[PDB]
RNA sequence: UUAAUUCCGAUAACGAACGAGACUCUGGCAUGCUAACUAGUUACGCGACCCCGGUCGGCGUAACUUCUUAGAGGGACAAGUGGCGUUCAGCCACCCGAGAUUGAGCAAUAACAGGUCUGUGAUGCCCUUAGAUGUCCGGGGCUGCACGCGCGCUACACUGACUGGCUCAGCGUGUGCCUACCCUACGCCGGCAGGCGCGGGUAACCCGUUGAACCCCAUUCGUGAUGGGGAUCGGGGAUUGCAAUUAUUCCCCAUGAACGAGGAAUUCCCAGUAAGUGCGGGUCAUAAGCUUGCGUUGAUUAAGUCCCUGCCCUUUGUACACA
């Protein structure tokens, strides 16, 4: 039906995004509603038109790095599509608004760097890229010579971050990363 | 960097100041007018001849040309 | 052919041929005043054309010297009697022509003449007879140990673009002496 | 009645793939199978896409013969997503009235453009003096 | 009724493996044990009752495609060629056991040989690969 | 006599078979086609046999 | 330096243990059952074909490598 | 009857305007003909060096090299077909006639 | 202002060309034209099967160019709207539209004490000139090894290791000129290697309708210098050429090390891009860790600048002078 849809068993619906702020680069809202974050590209031509790409699809893309991992676009959607039934399980609540969550806490603001270092802040969409690349990152870094799979660490890592008990990579690098801007101001 | 060449610029203005009579605001009029009047070789030299052309004319529709 | 090779293989063979075949008369006929061959396909006789500039010359007494390039022809690649046939043709606008030049040049300064004074006299007799332009590059050593690149270019000419191959003619010659070995670009 | 015959073809990439429609009863067909055994099974909703958003009622007539050669898999899938498409748009606008056929294609407009319209993303040819076509050899120095 | 088109090609191969075990008549030798299927391959079938497995999937391949010899049946059983340190290629599958698998399927009663080559298969083994498509239909129903 | 080693090695491959049809060089020799001929040769009649370097 | 000790078969008290708190607990995943139990990965999904063949698990999505298992259902 | 001339050309336009004019006076002389079957053109690719020595930055050049193919049927005698093909030839166009 | 001495403009300058622009080949689409029994499509009828209808790359012949192939042309131009800028050259956002940047070739003047006599019967000088610095045969060497670097290939695993099932490409190539040397189809012998006779093709016919790798699905394993790695080594069995050991090449079994994600330093590139992973051509009696094209899946970041390494002009003292 046209009137709902429902991604895997998921709809678009029960999504509160509090930030103002990331909810106008998080474009998955009212018009990216798909079944299936699989897509071909082109999603890199302007210089706001990576915000145009729905989060899902961003997670799905992120993943596939050093060299062995390229070309298991249809092994990470199966990863990621067990990862929401690892979530929902334990969590109970939707794992849309854990995501959410997950990504307004974890946002590194201000940063220092060598041009003295001068500690200015980023942008909105520079926050959610950067967090998207230390969890994937994190979750990368735990799946290694360990039994524990990929969608299990991801599941750890988002859970994690939606505690904030400075147990998660990405909140504990932002928190990091404020620390040294705090220091360095 | 679309910047319309001398070769161009030398053919337009004499072009327009010929048959200024027999001219229009529309691409498709003037772009078969050329054809009829000049003889250029190739479709790309013919669409930015034309495209001058109309420049040119939206130009004389705003004000004097100094050329 | 009866034992019907490739056609893959059969234009290869035919380039070999024509190369052949025009490398040879290139060789033989460039005291005589040669330019080139002309060559239309026609069954059971190969009509060839000698674009010569001298007729004079190339026949050396009734046509004795093409009965023997026909019976070349018969005995070197192969052919029945009365399978091949030549014709000669005067070559016209040879001022334009700057194969002809250059075989008329290199002769002259082979045996003696002034080294300026006929490349001047070349570059106006071409522009009286209406060459656009014309470029004249002499390598080699002049008059000494170093060697000495010579250049005489006026006139439009053009060097880049496409049309430029069937635009201009360009022909390399080089004229061996007792001492060195030096070689002329006409354009 | 008739022979509707609507033939066409959906060309994204190297597979292509050509819809024939028809009238009568209902069963879309890939050279006689449905889209059930489709492999992978994570690519299920991806040709129920055009599905699920009209309905049943739309696919009741509509009986669609696919015929694909050449190409990958997923290209394959976007190749006859691409046709059936096309050939469903060709049949609401021939044969039955405009309005209709405006009103399916609201739809289509406004969700994806691949439904409709190509792109023209190819393979660029490999480049001399290099592993791929931007990259190139590592420089020895010393 | 139902094809075996319609029918999925994965537990479609299992079920017949399963009828040409109720069956037990296609020449099973004893070097099957010991044999490597093909160079490219490291190590012995895992499962002990792999004749039956490859005499399906070329009864639905002679079934589907007819008219093929040794080279269209030693094309699927191919992979990656792992020399060692050297890059990888392709190779192509074993022809002895193909061809003692064509001659299992010859001598049961289900083909037919052809003319410049080729097993096709028979009207009569039509009707047995439709009631097996409606068994196959049956158990998934 | 020196005909008996004359006629002793094989010319049966390779090299030793076929070689260039003007500079007589081993060296940069193309069995394609039936060319057996040089690469700077090749790319001196390059034109006269039909090639050209469009793009 | 490091080595764990991991099990091959089953044991008394880690038998009672997997009659017991296994259907208490919520998500039943073969890597962390084989983390808790100190058992090797063969012996982690025969203990789940196992409770497959006992009945008191719920199939959620089930796959080669990665399964997912639950408890029974509360409602 | 059935014959199969194959003309084979480098050149487009001169096969084309050979093509042409044997369609057009089939036309004249008043026989069955069918239309020009284009078969797919060949292409050759030679990757050779510039440079005699071995010395500098290595060189790779594009030698390209394209051939033609098409077809007239026809449904004639043999000593129609003689006298249009003995008139009006040119080296370009390579003629294969095949009466089967 | 742009990739551009590409244009407005200032005017002791006006008027031209070279390079670029411009021009050629290829790609994105034109259900409008012509054509296809060595490309097909839709149906008619026959045969097989299931229970009035479906399936068939099983067969014979009626329409057609909707797929393929390719002669001819078109469109795409900043044309339309809104902002910046002398309101000039022009620049940016947006609607509609197959595309609001596909790639390559040709590439001005001037020069190197840059390379090539070891490509050349292109060539000057010197030497050799018979017991020859020429020509021919049997071997050796070109591979060699305390050491330092250059170009490449595969692993250090759980994202993985093993076994089957399932499902797709386009470049190509090929019956002889001396000359033997070509693609292989099919039924068999054998665990593989390899062998026996056999039909098709001078090619949109034959290989072939290229079931290629990754992929997805279903079994075995579980943190162990490990089932990953096959570096190292032994025995046997075959093909190639007259002739292989220092292993030409292929097949089977056994041997199971270094390697726990890498220090200083450093190379390449910015959308079907890197990357994973294959297949043709050349080298080919035997011939891919080389090179070039053809495919499949498919990301992160960026729409700025001279701080760092180079190159190109400028004002000017001129220890920079066939420079
Ligand atoms: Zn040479």
């Amino acid at each position: 039906t046209p009137d709902i849809k429902l991604f895997g068993k998921w709809s678009t619906d029960d999504v509160q995004i509090n930030d103002i702020s990331l909810q106008d680069y998080i474009a998955v809202k009212e018009k990216y509603a798909k079944y299936l974050p699989h897509s071909a590209g082109r999603y890199a031509a302007k210089r706001f038109r990576k915000a145009q790409c729905p989060i899902v699809e961003r997670l799905t893309n992120s993943m596939m790095m050093h060299g062995r991992n390229n070309g298991k676009k249809l092994m990470t959607v199966r990863i990621v599509k067990h990862a929401f039934e690892i979530i929902h399980l334990l969590t109970g609540e939707n794992p849309l608004q854990v995501l959410v969550n997950a990504i307004i806490n974890s946002g590194p603001r201000e940063d220092s760097t060598r041009i003295r270092r001068q500690a200015v802040d980023v942008s909105p969409l520079r926050r959610v890229n950067q967090a998207i690349w230390l969890l994937c990152t994190g979750a990368r870094e735990a799946a290694f010579r360990n039994i524990k799979t990929i969608a299990e660490c991801l599941a750890d890592e988002l859970i994690n971050a939606a505690k904030g008990s400075s147990n998660s990579y990405a909140i504990k690098k932002k928190d990091e990363l404020e620390r040294v801007a705090k220091s360095n101001r | 960097g679309r910047v319309r060449t001398k070769t161009v610029k030398k053919a337009a203005r004499v072009i327009i100041e010929k048959y200024y009579t027999r001219l229009g605001n529309d691409f498709h009029t003037n772009k078969r007018v050329c054809e009829e009047i000049a003889i250029i070789p190739s479709k790309k030299l013919r669409n930015k001849i034309a495209g001058y052309v109309t420049h040119l004319m939206k130009r004389i529709q705003r004000g004097p040309v100094r050329g | 052919m009866a034992v019907q090779i490739s056609k893959k293989r059969k234009f290869v063979a035919d380039g070999i041929f024509k190369a052949e075949l025009n490398e040879f008369l290139t060789r033989e006929l460039a005291e005589d005043g040669y330019s080139g061959v002309e060559v239309r396909v026609t069954p059971t006789r190969t009509e060839i054309i000698i674009l010569a500039t001298r007729t004079q010359n190339v026949l050396g007494e009734k046509g004795r010297r093409i009965r023997e390039l026909t019976a070349v022809v018969q005995k070197r690649f192969g052919f029945p009697e009365g399978s091949v046939e030549l014709y000669a043709e005067k070559v016209a606008t040879r001022g334009l022509c700057a194969i002809a030049q250059a075989e008329s040049l290199r002769y002259k300064l082979l045996g003696g003449l002034a080294v300026r004074r006929a490349c001047y006299g070349v570059l106006r007799f071409i522009m009286e007879s209406g060459a656009k332009g014309c470029e004249v590059v002499v390598s080699g050593k002049l008059r000494g140990q170093r060697a000495k690149s010579m250049k005489f270019v006026d006139g439009l000419m053009i060097h880049s673009g496409d049309p430029v191959n069937y635009y201009v003619d360009t022909a390399v010659r080089h004229v061996l002496l007792r001492q060195g070995v030096l070689g002329i670009k006409v354009k | 009645g008739p022979l509707q015959s609507v033939q066409v073809f959906g060309r994204k990439k190297t597979a292509t793939a050509v819809a024939h429609c028809k009238r009568g009863n209902g069963l879309i067909k890939v050279n006689g199978r449905p889209l059930e055994m489709i492999e992978p099974r994570t690519l299920q909703y991806k040709l129920l896409e055009p599905v699920l958003l009209l309905g049943k009622e739309r696919f009741a007539g509509v009986d669609i013969r696919v015929r694909v050669k050449g190409g990958g898999h997923v290209a394959q899938i976007y190749a006859i997503r691409q046709s059936i498409s096309k050939a469903l748009v060709a049949y609401y606008q021939k044969y039955v009235d405009e309005a209709s056929k405006k009103e399916i294609k609201d739809i289509l407009i406004q969700y994806d453009r691949t439904l409709l319209v190509a792109d023209p993303r190819r393979c660029e040819s490999k480049k001399f003096g290099g592993p791929g076509a931007r990259a190139r050899y590592q420089k020895s120095y010393r | 009724g139902v094809t075996v088109k319609d029918v999925n090609q994965q537990e479609f191969v299992r079920a017949l493996a399963a009828f040409l075990k109720k069956s037990g008549k296609l020449k099973v030798p004893e070097w099957v044990d010991t044999v490597k299927l093909a160079k490219h391959k490291e190590l012995a079938p895992y499962d002990e009752n792999w004749f039956y497995t490859r005499a399906a999937s070329t009864a639905r391949h002679l079934y589907l495609r007819g008219g093929a010899g040794v080279g269209s049946m030693t094309k699927i059983y191919g992979g990656r060629q792992r020399n060692g340190v050297m890059p990888s290629h392709f190779s192509r599958g074993s022809k002895s056991v193909a061809r003692r698998v064509l001659q299992a399927l010859e001598g049961l009663k289900m083909v037919e040989k052809d003319q410049d080559w080729g097993r096709k298969l028979t009207p009569q083994g039509q009707r047995d690969l439709d009631r097996i498509a409606g068994q196959v239909a049956a158990a998934k129903k | 006599g020196h005909q008996q080693l004359y006629w002793s090695h094989p010319r049966k491959f390779g090299q030793g078979s076929r070689s260039c049809r003007v500079c007589s060089n081993r060296h940069g020799l193309i069995r394609k086609y039936g060319l057996n001929m040089c690469r700077q040769c090749f790319r001196q009649y390059a034109k006269d046999i039909g090639f050209i370097k469009l793009d | 330096r490091d080595k764990l000790n991991n099990l091959v078969l089953f044991d008394k008290a880690t038998y009672d243990k997997l009659c017991k708190e296994v259907p208490n607990y919520k998500l039943i995943t073969p890597a962390v059952v084989s983390e808790r139990l100190k058992i090797r990965g063969s012996l982690a999904r025969a203990a789940l074909q196992e409770l497959l063949s006992k009945g008191l698990i719920k199939l959620v999505s089930k796959h080669r490598a990665q399964v997912i298992y639950t408890r029974n259902t509360k409602g | 009857h059935r014959i199969r001339i194959t003309l084979t050309s480098r050149n487009v336009k001169s096969l084309e305007k050979v093509c042409a004019d044997l369609i057009r006076g089939a036309k004249e002389k008043n026989l069955k003909v069918k239309g020009p079957v284009r078969m797919p053109t060949k292409t050759l690719r030679i990757t050779t060096r510039k440079t005699p020595c071995g010395e500098g930055s290595k060189t790779w050049d594009r030698f390209q090299m394209r051939i033609h193919k098409r077809l007239i049927d026809l449904h004639s005698p043999s000593e129609i077909v003689k006298q249009i093909t003995s008139i009006s030839i040119e080296p370009g166009v390579e003629v294969e006639v095949t009466i089967a």
